[PDB]
């Protein structure tokens, strides 16, 4: 019951900004490890 | 169309040329038919190349059935005015005879109107190289990570 | 095909000069059949250069089955109507004959399109050169202490 709880409001916590955090991970991706953003479908 | 057969095919060819037709009172000597039956079938085959070639209807004959000039032939109804004039101006040489510039410039034309709807067929743009960008405008395939094109493959 | 063997390449040469067919009433005496397949022969093994030119399926005569004229060809149906054209343009300074320009012009459009194929296949673009860096994008081989291409060996 207080773990079902804390669980809906974390999902609804986690899932309300997603895109903000996939951007921002992005960019810290591209601006300490490296510039070409192609790790999917690569090595072709 | 009445030119099913591809006997009708090697009589207009040698109608064209005057060998034999009934505004001459010439007639058609089997031979001759079977020469040019040979001599048709070879050339349809050079132009086909396997595909990689102009493609027509066609049917080759498996030589199964021994007389192949009463079976059908699948030319479409655009492709017989170039088929028969193309063969009346290859069979010219096998007799001392030369086929008229008229013969030619039909021959021509023939050709390359067959060939013109698979010329714009066959004519694709590459897709993007793997090393290109898609840019911020996408919005959807940017957010998920699908920043680069695929490839050509 | 019904131009399996090498006589039958060797009749519509002839034919195609006008010297002999089947609706003829003179005909070709053996050995200029003989001389003529020879010829033929030559012909065929100065276009493959030893695999190093023209390649096209053709098997050559071992010699000890006695005749050479009567064998098969690997021959695709596609370059029959180019060999035997060919065969017809150089068979003709034998006899006193000269080629007719329609003959001249089907056999260089035989050879051009026996050609072409090979020359795509053949068009390949060479490794990078010895002193070539990969650059940091590649992130795995550069990873890999692997950093220069490797070369044309």
């Amino acid at each position: 019951n207080r773990l079902e709880s804390i669980l809906s409001r974390f999902d609804a916590d986690w899932t309300a900004s997603d895109e903000a955090r996939r951007e921002a991970k992005n960019d810290l991706f591209f601006s300490r490890v490296s510039q070409w953003d192609d790790w999917l479908s690569q090595y072709t | 169309m009445q030119i099913k057969t591809k006997g009708d095919l090697v009589r207009a060819a040698l109608r064209k040329l005057g060998v034999a037709s009934d505004a001459t009172l010439t007639d058609v000597e089997p031979q001759s038919m079977q020469d040019a039956v040979d001599d048709l079938e070879a050339m349809m085959a050079e132009w086909y190349q396997d595909g990689k070639g102009i493609i027509t209807g066609y049917v080759f004959s498996d030589d199964e059935n021994p007389p192949a000039e009463g079976d059908d032939h699948g030319l479409r109804s655009s492709a017989v005015s170039a088929v028969f004039h193309n063969l009346a101006c290859r069979i010219a040489p096998d007799y001392a005879l030369e086929a008229t510039a008229k013969i030619i410039a039909t021959a021509k034309y023939g050709k390359e109107l067959l060939y013109k709807q698979t010329a714009i067929s066959r004519a694709k743009r590459a897709p993007y190289p793997s090393r290109m960008p898609t840019g911020s405008g996408n919005s959807f395939a940017n957010l998920n990570e699908w920043h680069y094109f695929p490839g050509e493959q």
